[PDB]
């Protein structure tokens, strides 16, 4: 009889069959495969060397000699030329596999890029048909100017990382050095978002209050009141006096540490508001919401300056927004793994850094905008080529636990990662340094202090906790 | 050991000689 | 031997080329079968949606 | 399919191998043979339907069949068959050499034959020259 | 362990011994010897493949291994030629020795007959 091995494709003098597949093999090959992988090579069923049935029928007849195969040296010559073609074939396969994975990424990308277009037009068609179905009878330019240096200029000053920044061996001693209680009312406690400015900090409560707080003194600085629902996002202004906060009551209210009342209010959203961010000039507020809209306004006069629907015709969770101090090339995160950088003059996307299937809770640029990090509760965190719109590095873990917040350090050389638990990485080496389990519940917001020497956190454990070494 | 296929030569010679020949 | 066998060898060379062409066609056709079978399911969902 | 049944002799489309036989059958043949006789047609061992596995080809990863006639296994095979022939050839030559070399050593009488000729001729001379 | 085949004299990966003589062989050679000659190769007694008792039980570079084959094959063939050359030399020594022996018998025959004449001088 005649048989060919499924692994090698050659004739075999020792045909054998696994009990867990129909395919037949040369015994010494499948045994060597089993000795590595313990599995059927084709069905991937678990396989052991005793589950092999042997065909005692006579193996394939010998291949006739070539006339050049009639002499021993010419067999060795033929064996050499045969061997070279076999190795070139094996080398061609690993090249072809690399090319196939390049093209698969690009087609899925081009497929997922087309789905961005289908989604916009389908809702815009739907809103057009809905009308029929119910028919009854400027600083941005200076931001471009600043972007026309700072996205390319900042090598001129950022020549080195700071010398006083924590070394990888030092941050390994991180421990919960303070614990804070009584920041918010005990009838409906909880802290859902956090921001800091040096040792000053600002807290959003489940009790529908915003509290200015000092996490070094363990002291309330000021309590701001006027929201009708619990807080969803906050920003603390570098002036140490102004504060901005966003709530489930669909409004944004601006406060001053001198005042018990609103410095300004933005009434600009259709549903609960989700995130806010500050222009690097300080005068202007940038905002996003669960209604699929984003809005941008002047803080210093209260005037709204531009607003657009990201995609109208559906209530879809935008859940992050940021400003980038070159002037532009910043973006928003939204429900269906959107991470869209915005062509702010044209009300359309400019770039993207998705890395997830699930929504993205936070987006942070580095000082010079040649690093960015993103993460999501589908269980990974990744570092991003702001300069070229590609992936660079990945953090991965066994459990794929929820990740609730992220933060660079002061410089972008460390990155805190966590949610159900907390860890910190030294990004300049890209190695894990320490694991922190002193929280008794999920973390909701993260900041780092100067030189990475401290870490500030809020949690569902009904406390605010600070880590340092 | 090499030309063991000569068994197939005689078999095909035998089968050929079964043409214009008897039962069994 | 070269002239005695050259005809048989030329036949084998022709059969190898033909067999490689056919088996690569089977490969590509079997790929097409499995995508259109999977695509046929996706279109069936699309029918109910539209 | 390329599998030929051992019992029907046809190229089967339902190839099945039985663990006791190590041999290839049609499914439609072996199930009724088990039903009517419970026995492997080849070895006359027992059979039962759990001892039967059905063959398949062309799964994912299954290498293309090499048809070019040359291969590394087949070249190493025939280089091995050359080597066995040359050693058994060399062994019989070495045996032949030992036999020939043995007897020509035992046959080394020729100097002692020469002394006998000397002894005979000297006797002859003294027996010829006495008158 | 190291085991030496009686046929080839090489180290063998599959040492097997025959009950008809107790000499170790590579399985593959002795099976081919049996299949060609039928005897034990050393004791010349009748042997059969069922009378064989199996004994108990790295890579460097393919261009190098192919050159080790080339040099090793030339050594095997060199040996085979020298055996054919030595065997003809042994036969040439043997046939010469028989000629000297047969010539000596003729001389001893000749002289022994002539020695009878001395009894009738």
């Amino acid at each position: 009889m005649s048989f060919v091995c499924g692994i090698s494709g050659e004739l075999t003098e020792d045909p054998v069959v696994s009990q867990v597949s129909g395919h037949i093999f040369d015994r010494r090959l499948i045994v060597k495969f089993i000795a590595e992988n313990g599995t059927d090579p084709i069905s991937h069923g678990e396989l052991s060397e005793d589950q092999l049935v042997s065909l005692k029928s006579g193996g394939t007849g010998s291949a006739p000699r070539n006339v050049s195969g009639t002499s021993i040296p010419s067999l060795l010559k033929m064996l050499q030329d045969e061997w070279d073609t076999v190795m070139l074939n094996s080398f061609s396969l690993r090249q072809q596999l690399q090319i196939a994975r390049q093209e698969l990424s690009h087609s899925l990308y081009q497929h997922d890029a087309a789905c961005r277009v289908i989604s916009r037009l389908s809702k815009e068609l739907t809103a057009a048909r809905e009308a029929l179905s119910t028919l009854k009878p400027a600083i941005l330019a200076k931001l471009e100017e600043k972007s026309k240096s700072l996205t390319a200029e900042r090598k001129q000053r950022g020549k080195n990382l700071p010398e006083g920044l924590a070394k990888t061996e030092e941050l390994a001693e991180l421990k919960q050095t303070a614990s804070h209680t009584g920041i918010h009312s005990t009838g409906t406690p909880g802290i859902t978002a956090l921001d800091i400015k040096g040792n000053l900090s600002l807290t959003g409560g489940i009790d529908k209050t915003v509290v200015l707080y000092d996490y070094e003194k363990e002291q309330v600085m000021q309590t701001f009141k006027g929201h009708n629902k619990k807080i969803n996002a906050v920003v603390l202004h570098p002036d140490n006096i102004t504060a901005i906060s966003a709530s489930a009551d669909s409004h944004i209210r601006v406060w001053s540490a001198t005042d018990s009342s609103s410095k300004a209010i933005i009434d600009v959203h259709q549903a609960p508001v989700t995130d806010i961010s500050l222009n690097a000039s300080g005068d202007y507020i940038l905002s996003a919401s669960d209604d699929s809209y984003w809005a941008f306004s002047d803080i210093r006069s209260g005037k709204s300056l531009c607003k657009v629907s990201v995609e109208p015709g559906s209530q879809i969770a935008v859940h992050s927004i940021e400003f980038h101090p070159d002037g532009l090339i910043f973006g928003t995160g939204a429900a269906d793994a959107v991470v869209k950088i915005w062509d702010l003059k044209n009300q359309t996307v400019a770039a993207a850094f998705p890395g997830h299937t699930a929504a993205v809770r936070s987006i942070a640029f580095s000082e010079n905008g040649y690093y960015l990090a993103t993460g999501s509760e589908d269980g990974e965190v990744k570092l991003w080529d702001l300069r070229k719109l590609k992936n660079l590095k990945t953090f991965a873990n066994e459990e794929k636990q929820p990740i609730n917040s992220l933060s660079f350090d002061m410089t972008g050389t460390f990155l805190g990662i966590g949610g159900q638990k907390v860890q910190v990485l030294h990004v300049k080496s890209w190695s894990e340094v320490v694991s922190l389990s002193d929280h008794s519940g999920p973390v909701t917001g993260v900041r780092f202090g100067e030189n990475a020497r401290s870490l500030v956190t809020c949690s569902l454990d009904k406390s605010l906790r600070v880590f340092s070494f | 050991h090499e030309y063991g296929n000569v068994i197939k030569k005689v078999e095909e010679m035998k089968v050929r000689r079964e043409n214009e020949m008897l039962a069994l | 031997l070269r002239v005695k066998l050259g005809g048989y060898q030329a036949i084998h060379d022709k059969l190898c080329k033909k067999y490689q062409e056919v088996t690569t066609e089977i490969e590509m056709a079997n790929i097409e079968k499995k995508t259109f079978e999977r695509l046929g399911e996706h279109e069936l969902k699309a029918i109910n949606k539209r």
